[PDB]
C-alpha cells in the first residue's frame, strides 16, 4: 500500500541534507527521526506536535522559507537554534499531509496565512491524529532510516 | 566484418560497407569502392589477368548477402571450428569439475550434467562460467587458458566468449528420487532460460535480456542470478571480468557468514530496506544504504562488503510463471545464500 | 611540374577540335607498355555531351566517363570553357595504373554549364561497330601517341581492350 | 513547383549568409519527423574551401562532402557561382532515405572556383564539439524549418542525429 | 657485442629506478616504427613477482613473460640480486620482427630470489587499467626514446599495443 510513500520521502525532502548545511542542525536530524518517531508512537501524534511547533514560530522568515518549499526547490533553512532548522521535520509532516489529501492545500495554505486559523489548523488536526499517526508511519520510518542512512 | 582481418583490407572492408551502407544500388556506388582496389591491384606484376572489374561487385553482392540475411553465412570452417573449441571446452570443464570433488553423469560441449556438493557450487558456477569463455587463472591440466583462447603449449586456440551460458542448480536431499530431481533441473533451466529478463546495458542503453541466468532452487526457494549484465557479453579484453561478477559477491558474502563477521539475519532483514532502495534513483544513496543494511548485521569491528554499485537496479522480471523471483538481483543474491545454505542443514 | 591534357573517347569524333599539339610536357600518365594501355582515369558524376563534346556536372554516384590524361594544353585560350585545375595524384581513379606517379598534376578537362532545363537521362554506352574502333585509333592513338603502328603492328591486341575497357555512360538526348 | 537548392554543412562559419530564400516554396525534400533527419544529400566528388565557403569538386570519387537539400532561389541574384542542375531525383544520392518525391526537381548547388595555382589536397573533418552544431541549430536548423521548438523539445535528438550524420572534406585553403 | 639491458612493465609502479641511463648502445633493438612497438623480447619459463618487479625462473612452460629490449646498464651497482648474460641474438623468440640482427647480446635480466618456502600458484595476467597505461608511456616509454611525444604525437599506435603484446604472469603470492 505505502510504497508511494518512499517516492514522498525524496520528492518532499527536496533537500534536508545541505539545505540543512553546517553539520550543526544537520545531524541533529537523526535525533528528530529517531526520537520523534519513536514518542509520536509512544506518547501521540498532538503531544509530538505541539512540541515540534513550538520550536518554530509562526508569521516570519520560519514560514517564509517553510512554504517556500511547496513551490520552489533552494530553500537554505540555516540557522543555528533548532528554530529554521527544526520547521525541517514540521514541513517533513506537512507535505506528507497534503500531498496525500489527509488535510486540502486550501485549508491549510490559507491557515498558516494568518494569525486566526492556526489555532482551526491545530484543531483539524487533533481530530486527525489516529488517521495521520497511522498513515505516516512508514514514511516517517523511512526518513528514520534514510538519516541513519546518509544523514 | 571490419574487425576481422587487420591486413590492408580493413579499410577496403568499411568502404565497401559505406557503399552497402544506406542502400547505395547495386555497383552505382562501387565506384567509390573499385578505386580502392585497382590503385592495389597494380603493386603487383606478375598477377597473370586482369579480372578486377566484377570481383568488387561479388565482393559487395556478398556483404549485402549478409547485411541483408542478418546473419554469417555459415560454412563447415564455421562449423568446426566451432564443435571443436566445444570439445576443448569440454575437456576444460571436465577438469573444472574433477578439481571440485564433483561427479560428471555427462558433460559434452555446451551442456553439462554433475553432481557437486552444496558448498563448491558457487566456486565451481563462477570458475565454469568463466572458463566457458576462455578466462581463467590456473591451468587445468595441459589447456593453459588465457583470456578468450586455450594455450596448449604455445598453441592458441580460440574457445566461446560470445556465448551465454546457463545453469540450473538442484540442492537436493540424497534421497530425493532422482527421477523428479532431473526433471524439476531440466525444467527450471529449459523454461526460465527463456522467461525471466534481466536489466541489461547495449551500447549505453538499459534493455532486457533473456539467458546467462544461474537459477537455482531449494525445494520452494529459488533465486536467479544473472551472468552477462552487458548484452554482447564481450567485445574487449576488459568484459572477461564482469564473467559473473556477482558470484564472487556471493561468495565474499558467504566467507563473511562463515568467519562470522556477518549475522545470518542479513538474509533475513533485506526486505525493510529493499522497499527504500528500489524506488530510489540516486547512487550515493543507495550505497549508504547497503552500507546500513550490513553494519546493521554485523558482527565484528568493521567489515567490508562493498557491493560493486552496477547491481543497484537490476530488474529480474518473469512471463507470468509458477517461478516466483524477487525483481532485483540485490535480494536474489540473499535469496541464493538462504538456498546455499538451506544446501547445509 | 609536368603539365598534361585530359580528352575522353566519345562515340563521336568530338576529339579532333581538343588539343593543338599532341605532346609539350616531358611523359604522360597513360601509357602503352606492349601489355595495351596502362593508367586509365575516370571522373564520377560527369557524361559527355556528343555533340559539342564536353562534361555535364551531375551528381549521381553512378556517373562516371573514362578519359586520357595526355600530356597538352588545349588550344591555349581556354580555361573557360574547360575545366582548370590541380591534383597532387594521391587522389586520382588511375586504374591499371602502372606509370610513375606525378604527385601533383594541372590538367586541362573539358567542362561546362549542364543547362539545366532537361532532365539528364544519361545511359551506359559501348564502342561497337568495330570499324569506329579501328577510325579512333588513327584518331588519338596514333595522332597523340606516335609510338603505334610503328613498334607493334599488333593493333588485335589492343584493339580489343578499347571496346572493353572503354565504357561510358551517354547523355543520349 | 519546387525548384530545390542545396547547403552544405561544415563545422565552419559563415552559412547563414547563403541564401536569402530560405523557405522557398511549400516544403523541401529534406524532414525531421522527430525520428531522423531524412533524405539527406551528400555528393561524390565535391569538397569545401575553406574561405569563400562552396564546394570545389575532386576527380577522385572517394572525394565526398555532405548536406541537406533545401528549396528556394538563393539570394534572387545568385545561380551565377551555384551550378544549376536538373535531374529527375532518381540519380540523387539522398542518405537516410525516408519516402519518395515528385520524381521530377531542380536544385541549386554552391560551387566554388577551382584555383587550379594550388593543388587539391583533401582531409575529411568531421563535426564534433557541440558548441560547433549550437549555432546550426539555433541558425540554419530553425531557419530551415520553423517548426522546431514548437512541439519537438528533442533538439537533443536532431543533435545526435547531426553528431552521428555529417562530415565532408576540407581543402584547407 | 653492444651491451643492451632487458626491461619488462609489470602494472606495478616499478620500472622507475632501474635504467639510470636508459641508453648505452648505438641503437635500440626495440622500435616504434609507424605501426607500433616491434621486436619485443619474449622469455619461457619465468613470471614477474610485481612486488619488487623482477622476473623468476620457474620450470613451468606455461609461464612467459615479455618486455620491452633496451640498451643500458644494471644500476651500475648490480649483478648481485640482478642478472648478467649474454646472448647470440639468433636463438631469440622475438615479437614482431622488424629491428636490428646484434649476433651477439650481453643483457640483463631484473631478478629475483626463490625464497623456496611458499608455493607459487600462478595466474595470467595482461595491463588493465588503462591509467597505468597512460602514465607508463610517461614513464618509461618517454624516457626510452626522445622522439616519443616530439616527432609524432600519434602515441595511440603505442598505446594499444601495450594492452595487446605486454603480457606476463603474475603470482600474487
Ligand atoms: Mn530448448
Amino acid at each position: 500500500l505505502y510504497e508511494e510513500d518512499y517516492k514522498l520521502a525524496l520528492e518532499a525532502f527536496k533537500k534536508v541534507f545541505n539545505a540543512l548545511t553546517h553539520y550543526g542542525a544537520k545531524q541533529a536530524f537523526r535525533s528528530r527521526a529517531r526520537d520523534l518517531v519513536e514518542e509520536i508512537y509512544n506518547s501521540g501524534f498532538i503531544p509530538t506536535f505541539f512540541y515540534i511547533i513550538s520550536k518554530a514560530e509562526l508569521n516570519s522568515d520560519s514560514l517564509d522559507s517553510l512554504i517556500s518549499l511547496f513551490s520552489s526547490d533552494n530553500a537554505i533553512l540555516r540557522g543555528s537554534d533548532e528554530n529554521v532548522s527544526y520547521s525541517a521535520y514540521l514541513f517533513i509532516i506537512l507535505y506528507y499531509l497534503i500531498k496525500r489529501g489527509i488535510i486540502e492545500q486550501k485549508f491549510l495554505i490559507q491557515a498558516l496565512r494568518c494569525e486566526k486559523t492556526r489555532l482551526d489548523l491545530i484543531d483539524k488536526l487533533y481530530n486527525l491524529a489516529p488517521i495521520i499517526s497511522a498513515k505516516i508511519r512508514t514514511y516517517l520510518l523511512a526518513i528514520k532510516r534514510l538519516s541513519e542512512a546518509l544523514i | 566484418l571490419v574487425n576481422a582481418g587487420s591486413g590492408s583490407i580493413v579499410d577496403y572492408v568499411k568502404t565497401v560497407l559505406k557503399c552497402i551502407r544506406e542502400n547505395l544500388n547495386k555497383c552505382s556506388c562501387a565506384e567509390k569502392i573499385y578505386s580502392n582496389e585497382v590503385a592495389k591491384v597494380m603493386f603487383r606484376v606478375n598477377v597473370e589477368k586482369a579480372n578486377v572489374e566484377e570481383e568488387v561487385k561479388n565482393s559487395l553482392e556478398y556483404f549485402e548477402t549478409i547485411l541483408n540475411e542478418g546473419r554469417i553465412i555459415v560454412t563447415p570452417a564455421w562449423h568446426v571450428s566451432i564443435s571443436s573449441a566445444l570439445n576443448r571446452g569440454l575437456l576444460v570443464e571436465l577438469e573444472l569439475v574433477n578439481k571440485h570433488k564433483g561427479f560428471v553423469i555427462y558433460a559434452g560441449g555446451d551442456d553439462l550434467l554433475a553432481m557437486l556438493p552444496v558448498d563448491e557450487v558457487l566456486d565451481f558456477i563462477k570458475e565454469s562460467r568463466r572458463a566457458f569463455a576462455g578466462f581463467g587463472t590456473e591451468k587445468l591440466g595441459n589447456m593453459c587458458l588465457e583470456n578468450g583462447f586455450v594455450r596448449i603449449n604455445n598453441a592458441y586456440y580460440p574457445s566461446l566468449p560470445i556465448v551465454g551460458r546457463s545453469y540450473s542448480v538442484i540442492i537436493a536431499h540424497y534421497a530425493d528420487p532422482l527421477f523428479f530431481v532431473i526433471n524439476d533441473s531440466y525444467n527450471l533451466l529449459e523454461e526460465g532460460k527463456e522467461i525471466i529478463r534481466y536489466r541489461v546495458m547495449y551500447n549505453g542503453e538499459y534493455k532486457d535480456a533473456k539467458k546467462d541466468v544461474a537459477i537455482f532452487r531449494y525445494q520452494g526457494l529459488t533465486s536467479v542470478i544473472p551472468l552477462s549484465l552487458k548484452r554482447p557479453i564481450v567485445s574487449s579484453v576488459s568484459d572477461f571480468n564482469e564473467i559473473a561478477s556477482i558470484i564472487d559477491v556471493i561468495l565474499e558474502l558467504k566467507k563473511r557468514i562463515d568467519e562470522g563477521r556477518i549475522s545470518v539475519s542479513l538474509l533475513y532483514d533485506y526486505e525493510k530496506y529493499k522497499h527504500l532502495i528500489v524506488a530510489s534513483d540516486e547512487k550515493y544513496l543507495t550505497e549508504f544504504l547497503v552500507k546500513d543494511w550490513i553494519k546493521r548485521n554485523s558482527l565484528r569491528k568493521h567489515v567490508e562488503f562493498t557491493i560493486d554499485e552496477k547491481l543497484y537496479g537490476v530488474r529480474l522480471t518473469i512471463e507470468n510463471y509458477p517461478i516466483k523471483i524477487p525483481n532485483d538481483l540485490i535480494s536474489n543474491i540473499v535469496y541464493t545464500l538462504r538456498i546455499i545454505y538451506g544446501g547445509e542443514k | 611540374s609536368t603539365q598534361r591534357e585530359y580528352v575522353f573517347i566519345p562515340i563521336t569524333n568530338s576529339i579532333t577540335i581538343d588539343v593543338k599539339i599532341t605532346i609539350g610536357g616531358s611523359d604522360h600518365i597513360t601509357n602503352i607498355d606492349e601489355r595495351g594501355i596502362h593508367n586509365v582515369l575516370v571522373i564520377t558524376g560527369y557524361a559527355v555531351d556528343e555533340k559539342n563534346g564536353r562534361l555535364v556536372p551531375t551528381l549521381d554516384p553512378c556517373d562516371y566517363v573514362k578519359g586520357i590524361l595526355v600530356a597538352g594544353t588545349p588550344q591555349q585560350a581556354q580555361s573557360n570553357d574547360f575545366l582548370t585545375l590541380k591534383l597532387p595524384a594521391n587522389k586520382l581513379y588511375l586504374i591499371r595504373k602502372k606509370g610513375n606517379i606525378s604527385d601533383d598534376l594541372k590538367i586541362y578537362i573539358p567542362y561546362s554549364s549542364p543547362d539545366a532545363r532537361n532532365s539528364m537521362k544519361t545511359k551506359p554506352v559501348s564502342i561497337s561497330d568495330d570499324t569506329i574502333v579501328n577510325n579512333i585509333i588513327k584518331e588519338v592513338f596514333d595522332k597523340i601517341y606516335n609510338i603505334t603502328q610503328k613498334e607493334k603492328v599488333k593493333i588485335e591486341k589492343v584493339k580489343e581492350d578499347i571496346k572493353e575497357l572503354f565504357s561510358y555512360y551517354a547523355l543520349e538526348q
